[PDB]
């Protein structure tokens, strides 16, 4: 009795609960019992951008200049290379502004 | 006669860029 | 180029198009050689404004460099050393450092 | 025709009979332990066994050392004052003979090993190294 | 084996700020003075 | 999932930082080194190879300590001056870095390392274990 399915429901949350865990690992397994995230094995070559000097106050920052080098300075001889980030990030860059005023 | 490494260590590669050179 | 009393060096594109612009046409078409490096450095310039030089507005600027006679390499001697000598402060590109060639 | 098994299987010191010192681990996959005794012992000597976590201040270098659990399985019947993972090497070990030992579930980045409360004046006499197998980094 | 259940009576709403990228700044500018 | 590998490939001791270490290489067949340091090193430094063969007095005890000659591979094109085998840790080796080296044709049950003379100052910050690949019995 009780019509709604609980069999079903429990075996559509379970291979998603294993899907996102999954990913979730992937990026960010932390060695025992989680496949090594990419992130934490700390082997890619990492750039950091240097800050910005407001006000003598040099604080950290990121402009447009930093990501498009950082986009284009991928050596080509590698091949095709996809950019992976935060849709937060992507409005970020979408809300950058001049210091005139202009988007 | 053939040697290793253990840590990344490779934190920091401060990318440069031309800043508004006029 | 000066900067805060200082005349460190440097490179900016008014000179490559200088360079680029000052072989003598009637030698005949003469390409170019140049590092990914510092074309990346150079598509990276960015006005007083804020505004990027060249690809105004797309976040990357990639025109085909067979119709700008450029062809590209990767074992030249780099200006940008390890693309990290831009120059403000110790990053000067060293005076003395290959940029780029052209010829026929 | 001895390979070179330097790669391939090194390995470090463990606890050299006055101190301990954490090994890496956490860029290996598969690792164990080895003993050796240098001199006839006392009594039962008993060790016990910590796990590391890097510490925020340097993602290379060790933390605290927290204390590594005991795992029971099948027929594990003999749980220790709740669960601490830690060895013993039995006595009437004569020396050059080495033991081995090993932790089921990896925790952590390294291992330590230290001489249990009461062991320290039989461990004087012990030597442990640690052994990691195949990783890729 | 009683299992509980509880739920809250009124809930209360959520606020947030929208800070924004500043202006652009220069990192070193070529025509300059000490 | 790791496995007891105190059970296969079993270290052993060599060189504490100031302790040489003869280990009997007898039932095993292959055998390496693994070098680490625990700080940075100041010049370069170099470590002596030596073998025992059993002392008559008894069997399973060292005798002296004798040199080990390196025999040279094909395509050499440098010796050293004496012929005797020894191995080099150049400097620039940061302490979180083990280092590979294995000795090509044994000779003796027991094989010892030494800090060659004039470089035993960094040879304290350096730990010198060796690994086993065989049984045999």
């Amino acid at each position: 009795e009780a019509n709604y399915d609980f069999l079903s429901f429990m075996i559509g949350a379970a291979q998603r609960s294993h899907r996102i865990n999954r990913n979730q690992a992937l990026m960010i397994g932390k060695g025992v019992n989680e496949p090594k995230g990419w992130l934490t094995e700390n082997c890619f070559p990492v750039f950091q951008t240097l800050p910005v000097d407001v006000n003598g106050t040099s604080t950290p920052a990121f402009l447009a200049q930093d990501w498009r080098r950082f986009v284009t300075s991928f050596p080509a001889e590698y091949g095709e290379a996809r950019s992976v980030m935060h849709q937060n990030v992507f409005g970020y860059l979408a809300a950058m502004v001049d210091a005139n005023g202009r988007f | 006669m053939d040697c290793r490494n253990l840590c990344g260590a490779a934190a920091p590669s401060r990318l440069v860029q031309p800043g508004c050179f006029i | 180029v000066d900067v805060n009393g200082t005349s460190t060096p440097a490179f900016l594109a008014q000179d490559w198009r200088r360079f680029v612009t000052s072989f003598p046409a009637e030698y005949g078409e003469a390409r170019s050689v140049m590092h990914q490096n510092v074309f990346g450095y150079l598509a990276a310039m960015v006005d007083a404004n804020g505004r990027f030089l060249f690809g105004d507005g797309d976040l990357t600027f990639t025109p085909d460099l067979v119709r700008e006679r450029i062809r590209i390499s990767n074992c030249l001697p780099d200006p940008t050393e390890g693309n990290t000598k831009g120059g403000t402060g110790q990053d000067a590109f060293a005076a003395g450092s290959f940029v780029a060639a052209q010829a026929a | 025709m001895n390979f070179n098994v330097g790669v391939d299987f090194p390995s470090f010191i463990a606890w050299d009979g006055e101190e301990s010192f954490p090994v890496k681990v956490d860029g290996f996959n598969q690792f164990g332990f080895t003993f050796k005794t240098i001199a006839a012992l006392t009594a039962a000597t008993t060790f016990n066994i910590f796990y590391h976590e890097p510490s925020d201040a340097d993602p290379c270098v060790p933390g605290p050392a927290i204390r590594v659990p005991e795992v029971p399985f099948c027929d594990t019947v003999l749980l220790s004052e709740d669960g601490l993972a830690a060895v013993t090497l039995p006595e009437t070990v004569t020396p050059d003979s080495f033991c081995a030992g090993t932790v089921p579930c990896m925790n952590g980045q390294w291992i330590s090993i230290a001489p249990a409360t009461g062991s320290e004046t039989n461990a004087a006499n012990v030597q442990i190294t640690v052994t990691m197998k195949g990783a890729t980094r | 084996m009683v299992k509980l259940n509880c739920r809250p009576l009124c809930q209360a709403p959520t606020a947030s700020r929208l800070v924004s990228p500043p202006c652009f700044i220069c990192r070193g500018v070529a025509p300059s003075a000490p």
